[PDB]
RNA sequence: GGAGCCUCGGUUGGCCUCGGAUAGCCGGUCCCCCGGGGGUCCGGUGCGGAGAGCCCUUCGUCCCGGGAAACGGGGCGGCCGGAAAGGGGGCCGCCCUCUCGCCCGUCACGCACCGCACGUUCGUGGGGAACCUGGCGCUAAACCAUUCGUAGACGACC
């Protein structure tokens, strides 16, 4: 009941649109790896992009002014705040189902994340095109964890590493099963050949 | 419009034996082996023939900015075959009017101190890429050889110290001072 | 012993763009994304069940707190599986985005 | 004009009025491409009123048919002689391309002429549509095509449908 | 590295329009984007068909880049595309999906004891090849 | 329309918040970032500024106007006492910051230090501490201190100690000592976390943390003023004697 | 560690995880080379070791037969693995519990409430008072007043 988007290989817009009117729809979204998000258009056009952000500021006070928020989780959390009613209740009701995060967290690591390949670089973008990766962007403007959150994801890509291995000799034992057992199921797989389930 | 092929095949010799991993290339023999990345450029790179004796590139409906990249390839992959087997040496000249321009290496031949020059009293410190060698030549007085089996580190670290020593707010037309680049050849020929 | 309505969500009221007409939802039926699979419910009849504060009589039942506004698919909406409902009484605004059965009884297989 | 989905070839023939001075005026054929024949016999009017001092008042159509082609089964080469007109001064130019119907071919230029010189439909004047043979075209990019034993793959399939598994688990494969 | 190439003769199956799942010959190619197509044996009119909607597969069958549709539906039964085509895993699991897409509620509960049962006998299974591993282990 | 004759701006915005200090011991808010290279060793101290006074030493800077001279230069007093060490805290690194892990207190805590844990001592019934002062006369208690202690050599990445001031050595009128966490700068985690647990309720004299002729920086808390104007405050002119409104 | 009353609501089976490439991948055999990697070979690739997917599936009970299970199904103690925002996860024995559990078939019944709606859950849900009953526990601090003057317009602060 909780979407579980992996942030690596989308493109920013892209994401931030279907991830708003999920919000809208009463779904519970929650963007992963927002570091991994890139951006179309070169590195330096998108750093000039940003930089002129940070020189918008409330000129009689800044504490009142536009927030520039330099993580990554931020920086996509704000663009999905552009695309809502944020001054609504039903905005910010909307914003509350949205939960962005850098790296992956623990209640997030050991569970399958989903891909949006209609948001995805991949697809979206010819290969020629430049890109720029939302991670080094905000390291080069402001962001001070892109070090640690480096080694912290490294950590639980090892982690699922020993999982992964461990769960394809699981089932390595499992495709060995059949041709041990082949003599006494092989009334129930015709019957899910007769359907289409195993041919 | 769109080109619907272009390519260009590159014989390679026999002492030496390239073998490729998707879009990067690895080229090994008798000086050693370079390993060069090409995940940028979009094309597809066969190793066509038994015996392998020759490399061929592909680009499948290019326009004319893609198909300039084609080439590039061809003459990277060329200078990593001539760097395996006959290596790069450039050899530079310390050009000085009046001042001296004494230099010594440290580090095994990988880094060059530059002082006197301009009988400043700087010393100039520059740091040689890994895997190239600097060596002052015998036989002859103001020569700073080079070698090295990448092409791009031999001729960036001799631009290192070719911009190292520079005439500041000087007319550099009268003070022709420095170390420039003389020679690019190999460190064997056949 | 299971679940035997379609899973719906109340998306907006139709409307222009600064003009809405509440007497009309717009529902988006979960699996369904295109005009030409809407087609199976129309005419169907949809559901809001809410709960509230006081207790109230049920059909075949003793009092409970759960209350429902009647309605029924009238029409295909747009283009991408979004389809029109009417209710006998307006819904609630509290209800966008909420989930609001779809049943099947109006059948026509 | 608007050059409104795909083309058709008319063949409109028409003359002038009969008066007591000429009594049967001489017949004028022109081939008109345009998306219905309504159209067709306006534009038809358009040209006529530039080479002849004739005008729909003092003429009439006397044939307004649709002519087909002839090899609709045959990869052809057409060449297109046109008259369109820039922000600054007309030109004439060649173009060629490469389809199944010269009515196709046709409507292959006016959407090319647009893209290129971003010329609208109704300044441009098609003047001739020569169906040429493979040896006597110009433009490379159409002589590339000529080749017994053409052959390319397609490398970087642009995946569709990718709305229909909106949130999918799995990285989309752009190798086939 | 490619493996499948647009060529003269080379047999695609087609994935979008109104002929979506059947064989079709490629006889021509007209420009880049667009190629003369013709299925004889198939029930496809030779057409003008994109390349978008066709998937190229693993089947050549010679003939000259211009022959009509009878030397191309000889060349099509000389190879035998249509028997050939159904051995293939692509096309067995194309006519899988509609199977279980035609999948009558009492097929799907047939199914549904079917693979109950059955995934009994394999899970019990690889439980008594873990425990054969364990006391292998020491 | 533009200033007539440029001026620079009186007084910085670095330091804008211009308010009260909502401490009133100086705090640390960076230390020195470590290496394991070095012997492990504590980076801060904790003293209280008793005057002011000359001096007098003969410079021997080279090539100076002074150069074997003698000059009288002004020095301050700074009475610091031996710190306890009462215990350590270790601070996991996280993508949101450095989180605080594990504390772990010593087992017998002066008075001094727990006058901090009160705002009325003459009330209270100075009962902190007490119920976890029973968890080192206990196995099972001790069978969990060393699992905070493993588990701090797995986890922690920078290791603080909680150190306090003795104030009965002082001349001053409070009693009430002043708790603080030094970082403790030296070697990998395992040999840092031990070096101070066995250093748990000892003292640590000054001249462990620092020594001569060297150079170092001084936290506080700036001498106070109250209320003032923007002449005493920022240093503007005055307004010439003919003001109406004040000058 | 038991029953009830208010109140706030939404929901109406689960997916417990490689990393990533995209002009390339995925899985195996390891005959090969070093302390897991590399190389090789063999299979797949409009992904079927497929999210176009997988898992679980419940009308209930009573007998009897067949297939599947015997290592299984269900219970109290320890054992460790887990730290980015840490599980009632797995491992040992336990006295008791069954060939009952799933798949085919036999027999019998379970208000058959007489065509009709909020049914079917997560639900020992959150929050709140008042009773149950035992076991285990626990006996503080803040603020004022007073004082200080490292502070101070008053509060605040030491």
């Amino acid at each position: 009941q909780v979407l579980v988007l992996d942030g690596r290989g989308h493109l920013l817009g892209r994401l931030a649109a279907i991830v708003a009117k999920q919000v809208l729809l009463g779904r519970k979204v929650v963007v992963v790896r927002c570091e991994g998000i890139n951006i179309s258009g070169n590195f330096y056009r998108n750093k000039l992009k940003y930089l002129a952000f940070l020189r918008k500021r409330m000129n009689t006070n800044p504490s009142r002014g536009p927030y520039h928020f330099r993580a990554p989780s931020r920086i996509f959390w704000r663009t999905v705040r552009g695309m809502l009613p944020h001054k609504t209740k039903r905005g910010q009701a909307a914003l509350d189902r949205l939960k962005v995060f850098d790296g992956i967290p623990p209640p997030y690591d050991k569970k399958k994340r989903m891909v949006v390949p209609a948001a995805l670089k991949v697809v979206r973008l010819k290969p020629t095109r430049k890109f720029a990766y939302l991670g080094r962007l905000a390291h080069e403007v402001g962001w001070k964890y892109q070090a640690v959150t480096a080694t912290l994801e490294e950590k639980r890509k090892e982690k699922a590493k020993i999982h992964y291995r461990k769960k394809k000799q699981l089932m390595r034992l499992r495709k060995q099963a059949e041709k041990n057992v082949e003599k006494k199921i092989s009334k129930f797989t015709d019957v899910l050949k007769t359907h289409g389930l195993l041919v | 419009m769109k080109t619907i092929l272009s390519n260009q095949t590159v014989d390679i010799p026999e002492n030496v034996d390239i073998s490729l991993k998707g879009r990067t290339v690895i080229v090994k023999g008798p000086r050693g082996t370079l390993r060069r990345d090409f995940n940028h450029i979009n094309v597809e790179l066969s190793l066509l023939g038994k015996k392998k004796k020759r490399l061929r590139v592909d680009k499948w409906w290019g326009n004319r900015k893609e198909l300039a990249t084609v080439r590039t390839i061809c003459s990277h992959v060329q200078n990593m075959i001539k760097g395996v087997t006959l290596g790069f040496r450039y050899k530079m000249r310390s050009v000085y009017a009046h001042f001296p321009i004494n230099v010594v290496i440290q580090e095994n031949g990988s880094l060059v101190e530059i002082r006197n020059f301009l009988g400043e009293k700087y010393i100039r410190r520059v740091r040689m890429r890994p895997g190239v060698a600097c060596s002052v030549s015998q036989a002859q007085k103001d020569e700073l050889v080079l070698e090295g089996n990448d092409i791009e580190l031999v001729s960036n670290s001799a631009a290192l110290i070719q911009q190292a020593t520079t005439v500041k707010n000087k007319d550099i037309r009268k003070f022709l001072d420095g170390i420039y680049v003389s020679e690019k050849g190999t460190v064997q020929q056949a | 012993s299971g679940r035997l309505w379609c899973k719906a969500i109340f998306a907006g009221y139709k409307r222009g763009l600064r003009n809405q007409r509440e007497h009309t939802a717009l529902l988006k039926i979960e699996g369904v994304y295109a005009r030409d699979e809407t087609e199976f419910y129309l005419g169907k009849r949809c559901a809001y069940v809410y709960k509230a504060k006081n207790n109230t009589v049920t059909p075949g039942g003793k009092p409970n707190k759960t209350r429902v506004i009647w309605g029924k698919v009238t029409r295909a909406h747009g283009n991408s599986g979004m389809v029109r409902a009417k209710f006998r009484s307006n819904l609630p605004a509290k209800a966008i985005g909420h989930r609001i059965r779809v049943m099947l009884y109006p059948s026509r297989i | 004009m608007k050059a409104s989905g795909t083309l058709r070839e008319y063949k409109v023939v028409g003359r002038c009025l009969p008066t007591p001075k000429c009594r049967t005026p001489p017949l004028y054929r022109m081939r008109i491409f345009a998306p219905n024949h309504v159209v067709a016999k306006s534009r038809f009017w358009y040209f006529v009123s530039q080479l002849k001092k004739m005008k729909k008042s003092s003429g009439e159509i006397v044939y307004c048919g649709q002519v087909f082609e002839k090899s609709p089964l045959r990869v052809k080469n057409f060449g297109i002689w046109l008259r369109y007109d820039s922000r600054s001064g007309t030109h004439n130019m060649y173009r060629e391309y490469r389809d199944l119907t010269t009515a196709g071919a046709v409507t292959q230029c006016y959407r090319d002429m647009g893209a290129r010189h971003r010329a609208r439909a109704h300044s441009i004047q098609i003047m001739k549509v020569e169906e040429i043979a493979a040896s006597k075209c110009r433009r490379p990019a159409v002589k590339q095509f000529h080749d017994s034993k053409i052959k390319f793959p397609l490398p970087h399939r642009v995946l569709r449908r990718q709305h229909k598994p909106r949130f999918t688990t799995k990285r989309p494969n752009t190798f086939f | 590295v490619f493996r499948r190439f647009v060529e003269v003769g080379r047999v695609a199956y087609v994935s979008f329009g109104p002929h979506a799942g059947k064989l079709v010959a490629i006889v021509d190619v007209i420009d880049q984007n667009r190629a003369l197509v013709d299925g004889p044996c198939t029930r496809v009119r030779r057409q003008a068909m994109p390349f978008k909607c066709m998937q190229l597969t693993d089947f050549i069958l010679k003939f000259p880049h211009s022959a009509r549709q009878k030397y191309v539906r000889k060349a099509w039964e000389k190879a035998d595309i249509n028997t050939k085509w159904a051995a293939t895993r692509w096309a067995k699991k194309i006519e899988a999906r509609e199977r279980k897409a035609k999948m009558t509620d009492f097929d799907r509960y047939k199914v549904m004891k079917a693979k109950k049962m059955r995934n009994r006998i394999i899970k019990n299974e690889v439980k008594k090849l873990q425990r054969a591993a364990l006391l292998k282990a020491s | 329309s533009h200033r007539k004759f440029s001026a620079p701006r009186h007084g910085s915005l670095g330091f804008l918040p211009r308010k009260r200090s909502s401490r009133h011991r100086g705090k640390v808010k960076s230390f020195p970032k470590d290496d394991p290279s070095k012997p492990v060793h504590l980076t801060a101290f904790l003293g209280y500024k008793a005057g002011m006074t000359h001096i007098v030493r003969e410079v021997d800077r080279p090539g100076s106007k002074v150069n074997k001279k003698e000059v009288v230069e002004a020095v301050t007093i700074v009475e610091t006492p031996p710190m306890v060490v009462v215990g350590i805290v270790g601070y996991v690194e996280t993508p949101r910051g450095l989180r605080t892990f594990k504390t772990v207190f010593a087992e017998h805590i002066s008075d001094e230090c727990k006058r901090r844990f009160y705002k009325n001592w003459h009330k209270s019934k100075k009962k902190a501490f007490t119920k976890y002062c029973k968890k080192w006369q206990d196995d099972a208690g001790k069978r969990q201190l060393d699992k905070d202690f493993s588990s701090m050599k797995k986890y922690c990445q920078v290791i603080r100690v909680l150190a306090h001031t003795q104030m009965r050595l002082l001349p001053l009128r409070q009693k009430k000592a002043h708790l603080m966490e030094i970082q403790v700068n030296g070697g990998t985690v395992a040999e840092k976390l031990d070096w101070a647990r066995e250093r748990l309720e000892q003292q640590v004299p000054v001249s462990q943390v620092f020594g001569q002729d060297e150079m170092i920086d001084v936290i506080g808390v700036t001498k106070g003023k109250g209320y003032k104007g923007v002449t005493s405050r920022w240093h503007t002119k005055k307004l010439p004697r003919k003001t109406h409104r004040g000058l």
